[PDB]
């Protein structure tokens, strides 16, 4: 209606390749670093406090 | 013909819209590096202590 500006339009191929190619961006690497060095902390506080 | 001219219209519109869609890459790629870095350099700080 008014301006010919539709809501929503079936896929296209040509649009397809970019969903295709949209992804979530991974947090895996940063996640395990991380952990690992959380507990490399704990390891290290194990032994760290004095006696 | 007299049609034709809101189609041009609309191109130039949803031309205008994939130049914001490079704004708005650029500006997320901005806030990728910039947090990414940050998280790097406090986990460089944390090795550091």
């Amino acid at each position: 209606n008014d301006n010919p500006i539709p809501k929503s339009v079936p896929l296209h191929p040509k649009s397809g390749k970019y969903f295709h190619n949209l992804h979530a961006r991974d947090l895996s690497n940063i996640y395990q670093q991380c952990y690992k060095q959380i507990d490399e902390t704990i390891n290290q506080l194990v032994d760290s406090t004095s006696p | 013909l007299k049609d034709k001219k809101p189609f041009a219209n609309t191109k130039k519109t949803l031309e205008n819209q994939v130049e914001e869609l490079t704004e708005k890459c650029s500006l997320k790629t901005d806030e990728f590096l910039k947090a990414k870095e940050k998280i790097n350099e406090i986990f460089e700080k944390l090795n550091t202590i």
